[PDB]
This record gives structure tokens, C-alpha cells and sequence, in this order.
């Protein structure tokens, strides 16, 4: 009745979406066959007649490695094997080569699947996209795939949850480059744009969870569990209820600011879990603490706009208030003139499910802060800079050239990033 | 960025005039 | 189910390819007889990128073995391995090219090169998905450097879109093998430039250098510099024959490293090369491995990264691996060594991670670096070409193969433009 | 008493009918041997007073290899040795061969069977011909046998299961020869002709049944699972049945426009069942997909202006009533403007039976969606040029010419089938 | 001095493109 459709594109999509499946199905009790030995999974899970339960994903991408791990890993019997996609050549870090060349055929198919997911769903809150704003797969098919979206589809609500390139530490070089394209193309598509930095989480991950070599998986894992605290309103009862059209309602100001930064607390291993108290207002300060924040974005520079609050387990809205005004209280925490509110709180009584093999503990009370704040045009600011300092020289120019782009489309793109620094400034200023 | 900013105007110029000169 | 078809040129390339295919067969658990004896199905899930099944177990490598004398492929087939490649991509001319460009480029490289092409056209045409073609032999030789530029610049005809990598042998900077060396890299390298998509270059005396000083071995053979560059180019694709943590094909590197299209020429290092020695005594470790990456003495090009600027620089480390200790440790070694990085690119790395190290290593990485230091090789190359060619020695055996003599100024010219490029961008400063 | 006298002209009719009549067989329980250890054979199969089921069945054909392999296959005790008719020179892909001189006593002596086994039916709903418009056999003598049918029997219902040659890829030269020539034969003597593309049947089961070497067998099973389900309503009973008079007048506008796409639903492996519902929506939604549809015409660029539906399984009204109701409402869908219902559902509750050996899987419910509508008159396009390319040149008219044809033949059937365009063009139209 | 100079030349086409107006 609550149906979310997921898309995970690219390898970091693909690869965030398998801990974000293993979190759901057990979460729900679903074995990695597909079938668990009411009606909560219906959100991500389609049930058939013979008992089995099938998500209602797709994995897309034009590298067929990545998916072919899938399918040959534990959750191969769980997923639907067309709704894997695989191209035959990767994107090779072109947005060009993902959005113009390639791209057509793969997405047209995904537009097919996704079709007969879409079909299948009674109600519809929308879309769950899993990319990764830095590469050709991830960001020209993402981008296209989401055009196409809402070309056809219209108003269902499309949340993004990008992971954009970190201010100094970095894997391509090319990346800067289709970000900022990969931007200008989610500026006007995406209804919520959710914001990730490896850096910081894998700062999360050395400071909170005392990992000195932190991997992939468990960022994904990170993820996953930010994810599910979002989405836990939609299947598992409590007080405030919270929806994925209230998102928008609640967090967007103006159409263009939809970009959030996202945290996640608390962040504690089993080895040094029990050992505090781990109450509403604690949570709930680690939550805002700046260092605890999923992007290398410091709020302490901008204003909050408007704070979402998904609180999970043994908590009760006095607590959430009370927590919400020792918030607002504290002089670090900056609010923009206009919102006198800023805050949405949402309670639900599901504990965070906790991964076998993860580091994260067993905590009763969780809290995803999710967060439109003018401070997110720092990370802007980093982008369109890295970007200009080669478009100078235009490197890098030609090969995106030659799969059927032009200087006039990075001119627009970058141009439309400046827009959106101008706007963010205009919004952030009384 | 201000540079660069200023540059792509002067490209949108550059083109600009040469669908004047055509 | 991205395919790469292999070329071997000269009898440099056959011993490189030969050693390559050892290699590749020993890493997926191939027998010289063609069976897979592995154990292991991560071997056989993409072993079609390098070789097609036979009627039963049997799977033929994708190589395609050139020559204009029989007797190099002639000892290729009775090395070890040599009864892995189909026989019919055994393509030998007669008259062996007396290390004349001219020869095996235009008088007896024609014959040959209908053969070749309708060889490489048939590899072609069976490939599912084809990454490309990889082209290993050695400037300055006649069949060799002759035939791999001709038959570069006929693939690049058939196949535009198609990924194009050289394994070039480039001539050593102190002590020469031939005397027209200069001659034929010059030839060859206007060649390179205009077709090669991807061109890597190595020195024998650079290996010799790294073989000596490293492994510290006392008698080293031609069969330890082809073993360091077979290492080489087996780690250069292990992404496309294995699942990674962060996959990049050959054509994401190629993106990743050329900034613009003339400037596609690279220096290559393997790291962990351990002399037997201190195997125990070192530790495998990510900032071991980088390290070693960084170092001059392991680059495989005569050429030093320290008198020029890099570019850029990819890095393909194999193994179980933290992501954060491998990016930590390339934003420090650019932190570093912001001098010897170009200002004008924010990021000068792109870092790929394999699951699976080479058997036997725990951890193992491959450096692909475009830095501007490669214009000393150049300028060295040229320093010889302009002496000999301005009393035109040797130039008659050219000649008289039906070359013109502004073919020489043309390459020459060309060369001297991608030094001046080279040296254009070292000194380029930002805004 | 709803006896249907089936014939099969051809080896491609040979080869279907194989098919069918074990689809047949299995269906009714009817060992191959040719008795089962009711009277829903009837249709199909006459008792005698042995116990022994004899199919109501006429294999024609010229040549005795395909013929032949019946006769020493696994059903050589079920049909009538004598209804194997069996020629001895064949036709040679030449239409004039298979139609003047060689087709004459074998169409005779197969009048007099077909007049032997009508004399057997109390009633008689029609006679179901299969043939491959683009041979020798096929064409020729089929046109010949339809003539004759159409001239003693009358108003008898001649259903023609035509393969018609593919767009690119074929495996004849003279086939746009005798293809013409066929179609303007076929033109006034059938009464419903299906057509079917072996093109369209490799793309179905290359994607849906995922098979990457399809051969004749597969799509003679897929024919015979579309024949059957056509006649599912003349020997199970359910609600909503339709019979062979009705598919004329719920689907025939005009008698020139009788020309229909068939397509089945679903195509699924054992493999890929299970992992959805197959629900009548999603059953329904795939019938109207172009890629399911029979033949390489894509529907889009026409105007459906009817649409017969053949339920089969456990399929209820209201949900075939509310898939109908979404097709209509949907925008790509497009109808005629003089056909505001355009629809003639017919439910049958019995599922279709699975050939053990086959890769259709066992689903509860199926579809068979046979559809007229303008845009079929492309096919046409396309044989109408690929025939004047040759006849410019008269390459292969001399073949022709030898056995009793002439130049006006050739220029009468090309104008019939540009009348024919002419038709379709003006019944799309406004 | 960069900045300055490529403004200039800014300033000048837009005086080109208003003299060809
Ligand atoms: N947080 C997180 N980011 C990842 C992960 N895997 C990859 N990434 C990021 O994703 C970016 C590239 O993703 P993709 O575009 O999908 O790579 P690909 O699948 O080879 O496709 P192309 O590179 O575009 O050809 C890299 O820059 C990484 O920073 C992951 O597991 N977690
Ligand atoms: N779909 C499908 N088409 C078939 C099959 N068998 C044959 N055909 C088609 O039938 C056409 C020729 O049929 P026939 O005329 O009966 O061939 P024949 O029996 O040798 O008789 P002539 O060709 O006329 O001499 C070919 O063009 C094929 O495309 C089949 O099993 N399935
Ligand atoms: N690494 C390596 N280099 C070689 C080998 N054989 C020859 N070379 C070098 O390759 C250079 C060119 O020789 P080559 O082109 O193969 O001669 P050609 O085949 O007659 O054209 C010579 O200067 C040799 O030093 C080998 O087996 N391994």
C-alpha cells in the first residue's frame, strides 16, 4: 500500500544497495532465499503466491561485474534476474559515454522494468535512487534515468541519495567533471537530494566506531542504516508518523534548495556499547554534533533551514521535545530568521535492526537528522572550483566531446551550479 | 571562480558574435 | 565478456607475449595443454577476456604472434607454453627485416599485413564485446617497430571506437642494442602518437636497473625483464578478469590519465618487487606498497619522475584492502609531493581496487603514471635522430626501401611538437 | 457437434502441426498411441468404437521427408495413414509449380479427404489452415486448397495460421515472390488470416524464455500454445465463451480487413516463474507489448481497432474487466475512432497444459491476445518493395514462367497488394 | 592580471556585439 521503488546505478549504487538489502531482509525476517518462515514488507518486498518475497528493486548498470557478483552471491535466489541489469562496457568515468552513447538502450530497458514494478504497486510513494555523483554510469545513466522519470512518471516523489565526491581525498580525476554535470542534471529532477561524503564517513567510521581501515562495506552499512531509519515511518507504526510526501513539505523551503545533509547516531561499536546511557537528548545532540554529519560540510558555517528528526525504538515525544528545545536553546545551532519552527520530529517504535557482522551495537534508541541547511553550498563552492581549475585548460575536454557533448553543455552546467551557490546565499541571508 | 565564471560569459559572447558575423 | 585481443610484434614482442601468456595461464590456472587445472571459479568466470574455449577444456589464447623470420616464433613454440596458441595466428613472413622501419613497414610489411588483418579481423569478430586490442613490441627494431606501427594504423581504421594499448620497448637511454634505434623509434613514434590510444613505454636498461637494485638478482635474462613486464601488463587488466572493491576497465584508466589526446604516453612500475632476501624482512602493507609505487628506481621507463611533473598517475592495487588506506595514502603522497604534481589538476590519482592479489602475493599494485618527465626520453631520442640524420647515415637503406626522405623531417617534427607539449604543460601554471 | 477440421500444408505447417497435436494429446490426456485410459476431443479428435481417438487432421505436402518423419515418429498410431498425404516431387519454392502443375492431384485427392472427415462432423465451426506463405508448398497449394474449399464448402470458417517471411532476416530468395503471390490469393478466400513472423517468435524466445539458440521446435510449441488457447473456449468451458463464428464478427470490420497479430502471455521459464505474481493486470499489459506481439510490426505506428482476448486458467471477471479498463485508459494504446468498445474478452477455466520437454513454465493463467489493426499493412510495405526491387529486373520470373504462369500474374498480384495498402491506409485514416 | 585582461576581453566583445547591433 506504501510501495517505494529502489534503483541502484553504478557500482557504489549497486554496492550500497546490497547492504541496504541485507538491513531489509533482516529487518523483516526475509531469508536471502526470498521467502521468510503483518503486511510490513510490503513497502520494499513483493510477495508472490508461492510464499517467496521479491523486492521491488532494480540494479542498473553498463558494467556487468558488479552485477554479476549479485548474482552469484548469497542474494541471488532473492532478486528478480531481469531486474538485474548489466551493459556490456562501462561508462569508463564518462558522463558522456553513460548519458548520450551507451546509456540509450540500458535505460530504456530500465524504464521498461521499473515500469513493471510500477504497475505492480497499489499506492506509490516513489522513488529511492541509489547513485553516485562522480561517475559515467552513475551519473549520465542516473541522470537520464531520472528525466525519463519525470517525463513519464510526474510526481512521484524521487529522492536521491548521491554520494558526491569528498573535498580533498579522492579515487578519479574526472570526477569533478561529471559531478557538476551530474548536478545540473538533478538540479530540476530529483525531489530530495540527500548529500554523502566518503571522507566523512569514513571519519564516522575511525572516530565513532574505531575502525582505522574502513571499507566500503561498512560505509555502505552506514548508509543502509540511515536509509532504513528514513523509511521505517512508512513500515512500522509510532507516534508522529512520518511520510515520504511530508519529506518535501516538511524540508523543502523552495523548489531549487533540496539538497540535505544527513546524520546518523549513535554511531557505537559492541565492544564500548552499554557503557553510557544513550538518552534522547544525547542522541539528539550526536545527531547535530557537527563531526557526526555524513558530509565534509561544517553546519557551524551556514544556518539551518529545516531539521528532520527520525527517531527509532524506546522513544517518546515529551523526550523528542525536550530534546528539540535544548536544541534550539544552544547558541552553536543556527537557524534561519524565517523558519521560527525548522523542525519536523518523527517517532517510530522499531529499534534499529543491527546487522550479524557489522560494528554497529544493539542501541534501543536511534536518530537519523536529516537537514536542509544553507552550509551545503561549502561543498558546492569545493566542486566548482575543482571543476574550473581544469575546464581552464579544458583537460579531460575532449573525451567527454567525443560521445556527443559540447563546451556549451559544461558552460550551462557550470553556470547552473553558480546559480545554485546564488541561491543558496539568497536563502541563507535574511 | 570568479574567473572562470567571467570566462564562460566571454565564451557565450565569442559565440554570440559569431552567429552575428553567419 | 569485454574482450581484449592480443598482438605480438618482433622478436622482443613474441618473447614478451609468450612470457605474458605464461603468465596469464599461470593466474588463471591454465596448463600448456590448455586444460584449466585451477581450482578456483573466480579463474574461469572471465577467462574469456583473454581466451576462447576449445571443443573440450581447451582454451586458446586470443593472441595473435608476428614476425618476418620464422625462427623467433619457432622458439616460442617450443618454449613452455607455446602449444597454447592456435597455429593459425602464427603469421611469419620469410626474409626477416634487418632492424629496418622501412622494410617492415613498406616493402615486406605489405604482403604480410593482409594476413595479419584478416588474423586480427577473425579474433575480432568472435569477441562478444571487445575492449580493444593490446599491441606488445619494441621500438627500434625493423619487424617489430615496422609491423606493430602498420598494423596500429589499420586497426585504428577498422576499429575507431575500439581501446587501443601499446607496450612499447623503447630504446635505453646509455647503452644502445642497434644503430638505427633512433631511426626506428622515431619512425615509429610519430605513429604512436597519432594512433595508439594508450602507449606505455619501457627501457631495458630501466628494467635492468630495477631487476639489480630490488629483486637484486646477480645474472639476469631477457626472461626476468619479460616476467616484470608480463607482472606489468597482467596487473594492468586484472580489474576486467576479476570482481573489485572499485573496478576500472582500460578505457576508465584511459580517461582517467590523458588529459589530451597527443598525451597518452606512460611509465609503469609493479610493485612488490622483494628480493628473496628480504621477503620476510618486509611487511605488506598499503603504505609499504605506495612507497614502493613512488619511488624512481621502480619505475620501469628510463626516464625520472622527479625532473618532471605528473600529470597524472593510476594506481590498480590487488587484495583484500581497506578503500580509506589506499585514498589516505594517495592524497598524502600528493600532499607530499605537491611539486612534483600539476597544479592545474586538483586530483592527480586515480585509485581502482581488485579483490584478488596475484597468487602467492597477499598484496600487489601497478602504477600507470603520465608525467612530463618522458620528455627527456624524447629529447634523448632526438638528440641522437638529428646528429645521425644530418650526415644522413643509414639513411640509404631506408631510402631505397621507397621511403621519402621528408617522412624522416615529418616524425621528427611531430616528436619535437610532443616534447614541446610535454614541456608546455610541466611549466603551465594555473589561471 | 463443435468439430474443427485442421490442415497443415507445408513442412512449416508439418512442423506446427506437430506441435499442436501433441499439445493436443497432452491436453485431452490422448496417449500417443491413440487412446486415453467429457467429449471435449470431439473438437479435435473423433472416437471410434475401439476406444481409439483419430485426430480430425490433413497433413498436405509435396514432398514425403517431412511427411515421412511422422509416419516413424512417436505418433504413427494416432493419425490416418491415408490423411498423410504425401507428394513425390516438391514444389522448389516456386509457387507456380506448387499451384498449377504439380499441386493438381494432390489438391484433389485432398478435397476428398477433407470431404471424408467433414462427412464425420455433426457440426463443422471451421477449418483451421497452416501454412508459410513464402514457399513453393505452402503458398501454392494452399491457395489452391483454399480455393477449393471456399468454392464447394462455402461459409465454412477458413482461420489461416499464416508464417508470414520476417522483415531482414529470411531464409528463401524467391520468397517475396511467392509471398505475393500467396497473400493476393489469400486475400479473398480466408476469413481470418494470422500472422506470424518467425522474427518476432526468435525475439520472444531469445528475451522471454531467455533461450539463445531458438530452433523451429520452440516456435511451433509457442504456435501451438497460441492455437490452443484460441480454441480453449471450443472444448473446456467458462464464463465468458467465444467461438469461432464469434472471432469474425467481433473482429472482422470489413471482410477485406481480416489480417490480425496474435500474441501470448506469459513467457516465462521455470526458472524466472515465481518471482512474480503473473496477475491478469500484469498478463494483460504484456499481451499488449509490442515486443510479445507475433510479428515484427510494431503496433504503435497503426490504430488497434479490435482486440480479442482468450483467457485461460483462473481468471476472473472483474479483474479482466478492470486490465481491460487501464488498456483503454491508457495513452499509447490507440484505437480507431469508429470502434469506441473495440474488445471481446472470453474467459476459459482451464489452464494451458504444459509439454513436458518444453520451456513454457506452468502458470494458472494465460492470454491470448489476436488483434486487428491498420498498423500490420508495414509487413506489407515491406514485401510490396522487396517484390518490385526483383520484378524490375524479372530476376527468377523465368522459374515461374515454366510452370504455367505468366507476367500478368505477377502484376495483378502486386496491384492487389498495393490495393491492399490502399485499404489499410484509408481504414486508419479518418 | 589575468582576471583584468580577460575581462578586457570581455568588455570587448560585448562592445563588438553591440556595434554589430
Ligand atoms: N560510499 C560509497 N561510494 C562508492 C562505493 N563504491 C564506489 N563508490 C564511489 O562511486 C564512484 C564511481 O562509481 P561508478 O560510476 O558506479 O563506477 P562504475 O560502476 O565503474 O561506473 P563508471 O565509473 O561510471 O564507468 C567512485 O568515485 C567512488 O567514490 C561504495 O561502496 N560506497
Ligand atoms: N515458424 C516456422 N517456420 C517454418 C518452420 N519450418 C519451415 N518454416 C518456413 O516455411 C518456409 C518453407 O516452407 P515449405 O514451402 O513447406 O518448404 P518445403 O516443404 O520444402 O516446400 P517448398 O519450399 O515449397 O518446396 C520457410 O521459408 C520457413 O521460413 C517451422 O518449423 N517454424
Ligand atoms: N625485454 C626484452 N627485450 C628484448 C628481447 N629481445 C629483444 N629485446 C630488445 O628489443 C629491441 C628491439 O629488437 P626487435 O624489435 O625485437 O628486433 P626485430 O624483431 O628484428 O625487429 C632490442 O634492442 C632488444 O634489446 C626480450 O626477450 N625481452
Amino acid at each position: 500500500m506504501r510501495e517505494v521503488i529502489s534503483i541502484h546505478i553504478g557500482q557504489a549504487g549497486i554496492q550500497v544497495g546490497n547492504a541496504c538489502w541485507e538491513l531489509y531482509c533482516l529487518e523483516h525476517g526475509i531469508q536471502p532465499d526470498g521467502q521468510m518462515p503483518d503486511d510490513a514488507f510490503n513497502t520494499f518486498f513483493s510477495e508472490t503466491g508461492a510464499g517467496k518475497h521479491v523486492p521491488r528493486c532494480i540494479f542498473l548498470d553498463l558494467e556487468p561485474t558488479v552485477v554479476d557478483e549479485v548474482r552469484t552471491g548469497t542474494y541471488r535466489q532473492l532478486f528478480h534476474p531481469e531486474q538485474l541489469i548489466s551493459g556490456k562496457e562501462d561508462a569508463a568515468n564518462n558522463f558522456a559515454r553513460g548519458h548520450y552513447t551507451i546509456g540509450k538502450e540500458i535505460v530504456d530497458l530500465a524504464l521498461d522494468r521499473i515500469r513493471k514494478l510500477a504497475d505492480n504497486c497499489t499506492g506509490l510513494q516513489g522513488f529511492l535512487v541509489f547513485n553516485a555523483v562522480g561517475g559515467g554510469t552513475g551519473s549520465g545513466l542516473g541522470s537520464l534515468l531520472l528525466e525519463r522519470l519525470s517525463v513519464d512518471y510526474g510526481k512521484k516523489s524521487k529522492l536521491g541519495f548521491t554520494v558526491y565526491p569528498s573535498p580533498q581525498v579522492s579515487t578519479a580525476v574526472v570526477e569533478p567533471y561529471n559531478s557538476v554535470l551530474s548536478t545540473h542534471s538533478l538540479l530540476e529532477h530529483t525531489d530530495v537530494a540527500v548529500m554523502l561524503d566518503n571522507e566523512a564517513i569514513y571519519d564516522i567510521c575511525r572516530r565513532s566506531l574505531d575502525i582505522e581501515r574502513p571499507t566500503y562495506t561498512n560505509l555502505n552499512r552506514l548508509i543502509a542504516q540511515v536509509i532504513s531509519s528514513l523509511t521505517a515511518s512508512l513500515r512500522f507504526d509510532g507516534a508522529l508518523n512520518v511520510d515520504i510526501t511530508e519529506f518535501q513539505t516538511n524540508l523543502v523551503p523552495y523548489p531549487r534548495i533540496h539538497f540535505m545533509l544527513s546524520s546518523y547516531a549513535p554511531i557505537i561499536s559492541a565492544e564500548k556499547a552499554y557503557h553510557e546511557q544513550l538518552s534522547v537528548a544525547e542522541i539528539t545532540n550526536a545527531a547535530f554534533e557537527p563531526a557526526s554529519m555524513m558530509v565534509k560540510c561544517d553546519p557551524r558555517h551556514g544556518k539551518y533551514m529545516a531539521c528532520c528528526l527520525m527517531y527509532r525504538g524506546d522513544v517518546v515525544p515529551k523526550d523528542v521535545n525536550a530534546s528539540v528545545a535544548t536544541i534550539k536553546t544552544k547558541r552553536t545551532i543556527q537557524f534561519v530568521d524565517w523558519c521560527p519552527t525548522g523542525f519536523k520530529c518523527g517517532i517510530n517504535y522499531q529499534p534499529p535492526t543491527v546487522v550479524p557482522g557489522g560494528d554497529l551495537a544493539k542501541v534501543q534508541r536511534a536518530v537519523c537528522m536529516i537537514s536542509n541547511s544553507t552550509a551545503i553550498g561549502e561543498i558546492f563552492s569545493r566542486l566548482d572550483h575543482k571543476f574550473d581549475l581544469m575546464y581552464a585548460k579544458r583537460a579531460f575536454v575532449h573525451w567527454y566531446v567525443g560521445e556527443g557533448m559540447e563546451e556549451g553543455e559544461f558552460s550551462e552546467a557550470r553556470e547552473d551550479l553558480a546559480a545554485l551557490e546564488k541561491d543558496f546565499e539568497e536563502v541563507g541571508a535574511e | 571562480k570568479e574567473k572562470m565564471m567571467m570566462s564562460l560569459e566571454r565564451d557565450k559572447l565569442a559565440a554570440r558574435v559569431d552567429a552575428l558575423e553567419q | 565478456m569485454r574482450e581484449i585481443v592480443h598482438i605480438q610484434g618482433g622478436q622482443c614482442g613474441n618473447q614478451i607475449g609468450a612470457k605474458f601468456w605464461e603468465v596469464v595461464s599461470d593466474e588463471h590456472g591454465i596448463d600448456p595443454t590448455g586444460t584449466y587445472h585451477g581450482d578456483s571459479d573466480l579463474q574461469l568466470e572471465r577467462i574469456n577476456v583473454y581466451f576462447n574455449e576449445a571443443t573440450g577444456g581447451r582454451y586458446v589464447p586470443r593472441a595473435i604472434l608476428m614476425d618476418l623470420e620464422p625462427g623467433t616464433m619457432d622458439s616460442v613454440r617450443s618454449g613452455p607454453y607455446g602449444q597454447i596458441f592456435r597455429p593459425d595466428n602464427f603469421v611469419f613472413g620469410q626474409t626477416g627485416a634487418g632492424n629496418n622501419w622501412a622494410k617492415g613497414h613498406y616493402t615486406e610489411g605489405a604482403e604480410l599485413i593482409d594476413s595479419v588483418l584478416d588474423v586480427v579481423r577473425k579474433e575480432a569478430e568472435s569477441c562478444d564485446c571487445l575492449q580493444g586490442f593490446q599491441v606488445c613490441h619494441s621500438l627500434g627494431g625493423g619487424t617489430g617497430s615496422g609491423m606493430g606501427t602498420l598494423l596500429i594504423s589499420k586497426i585504428r581504421e577498422e576499429y575507431p571506437d575500439r581501446m587501443m594499448l601499446t607496450f612499447s620497448v623503447v630504446p635505453s637511454p646509455k647503452v644502445s642494442d642497434t644503430v638505427v634505434e633512433p631511426y626506428n623509434a622515431t619512425l615509429s613514434v610519430h605513429q604512436l602518437v597519432e594512433n595508439a590510444d594508450e602507449c606505455m613505454v619501457l627501457d631495458n636498461e630501466a628494467l635492468y636497473d630495477i631487476c639489480f637494485r630490488t629483486l637484486k638478482l646477480t645474472t639476469p635474462t631477457f626472461g626476468d625483464l619479460n616476467h616484470l613486464i608480463s607482472a606489468v601488463m597482467s596487473g594492468i587488466t586484472c580489474c576486467l578478469r576479476f570482481p573489485g572493491q572499485l573496478n576500472a576497465d582500460l578505457r576508465k584508466l584511459a580517461v582517467n590519465l590523458i588529459p589530451f589526446p597527443r598525451l597518452h604516453f606512460f611509465m609503469v612500475g609493479f610493485t612488490p618487487l622483494t628480493s628473496r632476501g628480504s621477503q620476510q624482512y618486509r611487511a605488506l602493507t598499503v603504505p609499504e606498497l605506495t612507497q614502493q609505487m613512488w619511488d624512481a628506481k621502480n619505475m620501469m621507463c628510463a626516464a625520472d619522475p622527479r625532473h618532471g611533473r605528473y600529470l597524472t598517475a593510476s594506481a590498480l592495487f590487488r587484495g583484500r584492502m581497506s578503500t580509506k588506506e589506499v585514498d589516505e595514502q594517495m592524497l598524502n603522497v600528493q600532499n607530499k609531493n605537491s611539486s612534483y604534481f600539476v597544479e592545474w589538476i586538483p586530483n592527480n590519482v586515480k585509485s581502482s581496487v581488485c579483490d584478488i592479489p596475484p597468487k602467492g602475493l597477499k598484496m600487489s599494485a601497478t602504477f600507470i603514471g603520465n608525467s612530463t618527465a618522458i620528455q627527456e626520453m624524447f629529447k634523448r631520442v632526438s638528440e641522437q635522430f638529428t646528429a645521425m640524420f644530418r650526415r644522413k647515415a643509414f639513411l640509404h637503406w631506408y631510402t631505397g626501401e621507397g621511403m621519402d626522405e621528408m617522412e624522416f623531417t615529418e616524425a621528427e617534427s611531430n616528436m619535437n611538437d610532443l616534447v614541446s607539449e610535454y614541456q608546455q604543460y610541466q611549466d603551465a601554471s594555473a589561471e
